[PDB]
C-alpha cells in the first residue's frame, strides 16, 4: 500500500503580492499517478488548482517536482488576500488500483500589505 | 493540441508479426501513460496494453500476454505495440491511446487482418427481378473492399448494398440490392458495376428478368 | 476480470427524450468508471469520468450517476447528433474493461420487411456453387428472423445474413439472408423457401421458389 500525501506547512502565512509555496510529499507504487492541488470551496467543496502531469485538456497555481521525486512544490504566484483559505493536495494512484488519497488540510493566510 | 497518429497496420498470416507505432504531439510525451485499444470487426472496444510515462510498467489482456509487447521511445515521441504470433481473433482496429484517468485522446485506427486468404478478384452473378427488386452477388473475394455502384451512379434512389460477410473460406461475399417500379424492367437497363482494386478487377453485370 | 454489461444493448428514440444507459459491474468498481461515444468509423470520445465528471468540451445534456457496482449514462434531451453508440470502461485495476456497447437509434412506426427471394444463377450453377439470396427490405425495428426450408426441410448452418444500418431519410433496416449449397445439392430438391418473421406481420411470410 502507499500512504496518503503530507501538505506542509500546516500554517502558511504570508503578504499580499508575494509567492506561497506549500510542499505536498507522495510516494507511490508505481509511475501512472496524478498529483492534484485544491482549494476548499464554500459548501465544502474542492477546486482543483493545478495538477502534475497537467490536464491536457484543461497561471497562478503552479505545482513543480522537486528533484528527490517524492516533493512537490505548489505555488501560489502574486498571493492575494482572498487566497487565504484552507489547501489541500490529493494523488490518485491509477495502477495496480486506482485509489484517491488526500492530505491534511492546511491554512494559507495572505495579509495585507 | 494533443494528437495521436497511428501506423502499421495491414495483413498478416496467422502465427505471423506486426509492429505498430503511434506518432505523438501536443504534450510532454514522457509525463503520461499510453496504451492501445482494439475493435474487432462489428464488435465494442477491448483494452489490449498500457505502458507508464517512464516505461518501466506495462500492463497487458490476458489473451495477448506472452505474445504482444507494448514499448515507447520517450525521445521521438513513440509509442509501439509489437505483436508476435498473431492469431485471427487478433483482427481489428487498433487505436493508440492515452490514459489520464480515462483515455481523453486516441487516435484514428490502424487496420490489422490476420488471415491465410490471398488475393482473389470477386465473381459477380445477377440476382434476376408494384415494387421489383433486382441485385447482384459479389462473391468470392479478398481482401476488402469492393465498391458497388448501379449505371455508373445514375441508380442511387433504393439501393442497398450490404456490409460484406467472411465466409469460411477466408473470402469475403456481399451483395447489392434495388427497389424500382415493376412498370421500369421494360423501359430500364440495369448494371451493376463492381470495382475490385486488389486484383485490377472492375465488372459490369447487366441484370435483366 | 472485471465484467461491465449494459443494458439495452440497442435502444431507439426520439429527438428530444430523455434516453438512460446502465452498466453493470461484476463486482466493485468504486468511481472508476467512463463513458465514451463512438460513430461509424471514427475513434470513440470521452463524455463522463470518475463516474460523474462531465469531460470539458462535452454537451450538458450528458450526465453520468453511480458508484460500487451501479452506473448510468443520462442523456437528458437526446439530439440527431447524439444517435450513436456508447461505452462503458472501467479503469479500477487491470484489466481495463469495456461494456459490450449500446446503440442509441432514431425510433420510428413499426413497418414490416418486404421479401423477395432470389434463385442462383445460371453462370453460378456453372461454377459448381449456388447462393440463394432472401431479401427483407425497408423494415423497423430491426429485429427479425429469418429461416431456409428445402422441401419443408429446416437448413441449419448454411446461411449467412447481413444488415444495413439505419436509413438516413426513413431510418429503416434492410438485411440479406444467402443460403449456400453445392450445385449438386441444389439440383436435387425443388421447393426453395425463406420464412421472415418480424414484429409488422401478424404471421410469417413465406417467399419461395420452384426450381426450374
Amino acid at each position: 500500500p502507499w500512504n496518503p500525501p503530507t501538505f506542509s506547512p500546516a500554517l502558511l502565512v504570508v503578504t499580499e503580492g508575494d509567492n506561497a509555496t506549500f510542499t505536498c510529499s507522495f510516494s507511490n507504487t508505481s509511475e501512472s499517478f496524478v498529483l492534484n492541488w485544491y482549494r476548499m470551496s464554500p459548501s465544502n467543496q474542492t477546486d482543483k488548482l493545478a495538477a502534475f502531469p497537467e490536464d491536457r485538456s484543461q497561471s497562478r497555481f503552479r505545482v513543480t517536482q522537486l528533484p528527490n521525486g517524492r516533493d512537490f512544490h505548489m505555488s501560489v504566484v502574486r498571493a492575494r488576500r482572498n487566497d487565504s483559505g484552507t489547501y489541500l493536495c490529493g494523488a490518485i494512484s491509477l495502477a495496480p488500483k486506482a485509489q484517491i488519497k488526500e492530505s491534511l488540510r492546511a491554512e494559507l493566510r495572505v495579509t495585507e500589505r | 493540441e494533443v494528437q495521436l497518429l497511428e501506423s502499421g497496420g495491414g495483413l498478416v498470416q496467422p502465427g505471423g508479426s506486426l509492429r505498430l507505432s503511434c506518432a505523438a504531439s501536443g504534450f510532454t510525451f514522457s509525463s503520461y501513460d499510453m496504451s492501445w485499444v482494439r475493435q474487432a470487426p462489428g464488435k465494442g472496444l477491448e483494452w489490449v496494453s498500457t505502458i507508464s510515462g517512464g516505461g518501466s510498467y506495462t500492463y497487458y489482456q490476458d489473451s495477448v500476454k506472452g505474445r504482444f509487447t507494448i514499448s515507447r521511445d520517450n525521445s521521438k515521441n513513440t509509442l509501439y505495440l509489437q505483436m508476435n504470433s498473431l492469431r485471427a481473433e487478433d483482427t481489428a482496429v487498433y487505436y493508440c491511446a492515452s490514459p489520464y484517468y480515462a483515455m481523453d485522446y486516441w487516435g484514428q485506427g490502424t487496420t490489422v487482418t490476420v488471415s491465410s486468404a490471398s488475393t482473389k478478384g470477386p465473381s459477380v452473378f445477377p440476382l434476376a427481378p408494384g415494387t421489383a427488386a433486382l441485385g447482384c452477388l459479389v462473391k468470392d473475394y479478398f481482401p476488402e473492399p469492393v465498391t458497388v455502384s448501379w449505371n455508373s451512379g445514375a441508380l442511387t434512389s433504393g439501393v442497398h448494398t450490404f456490409p460484406a460477410v467472411l465466409q469460411s473460406s477466408g473470402l469475403y461475399s456481399l451483395s447489392s440490392v434495388v427497389t424500382v417500379p415493376s412498370s421500369s424492367l421494360g423501359t430500364q437497363t440495369y448494371i451493376c458495376n463492381v470495382n475490385h482494386k486488389p486484383s485490377n478487377t472492375k465488372v459490369d453485370k447487366k441484370v435483366e428478368p | 476480470d472485471i465484467q461491465l454489461t449494459q443494458s439495452p444493448s440497442f435502444l431507439s428514440a426520439y429527438v428530444g427524450d430523455r434516453v438512460t444507459i446502465t452498466c453493470k459491474a461484476s463486482q466493485d468498481v468504486g468511481t472508476a468508471v467512463a463513458w465514451y461515444q463512438q460513430k461509424p468509423g471514427k475513434a470513440p470520445k470521452l463524455l463522463i469520468y470518475w463516474a460523474s465528471t462531465l469531460h470539458t468540451g462535452v454537451p450538458s445534456r450528458f450526465s453520468g450517476s453511480g458508484s460500487g457496482t451501479e452506473f448510468t449514462l443520462t442523456i437528458s434531451s437526446l439530439q440527431p447528433e447524439d444517435f450513436a453508440t456508447y461505452y462503458c470502461q472501467h479503469y479500477s485495476s487491470y484489466p481495463w474493461t469495456f461494456g459490450q456497447g449500446t446503440k442509441l437509434e432514431i425510433k420510428r412506426t413499426v413497418a414490416a420487411p418486404s421479401v423477395f427471394i432470389f434463385p442462383p444463377s445460371d453462370e453460378q450453377l456453372k461454377s459448381g456453387t449456388a447462393s440463394v439470396v432472401c431479401l427483407l427490405n425497408n423494415f423497423y425495428p430491426r429485429e427479425a428472423k429469418v429461416q431456409w426450408k428445402v422441401d419443408n426441410a429446416l437448413q441449419s448452418g448454411n446461411s449467412q445474413e447481413s444488415v444495413t444500418e439505419q436509413d438516413s431519410k426513413d431510418s429503416t433496416y434492410s438485411l440479406s439472408s444467402t443460403l449456400t449449397l453445392s450445385k449438386a445439392d441444389y439440383e436435387k430438391h425443388k421447393v426453395y423457401a425463406c420464412e421472415v418473421t418480424h414484429q409488422g406481420l401478424s404471421s410469417p411470410v413465406t417467399k419461395s421458389f420452384n426450381r426450374g
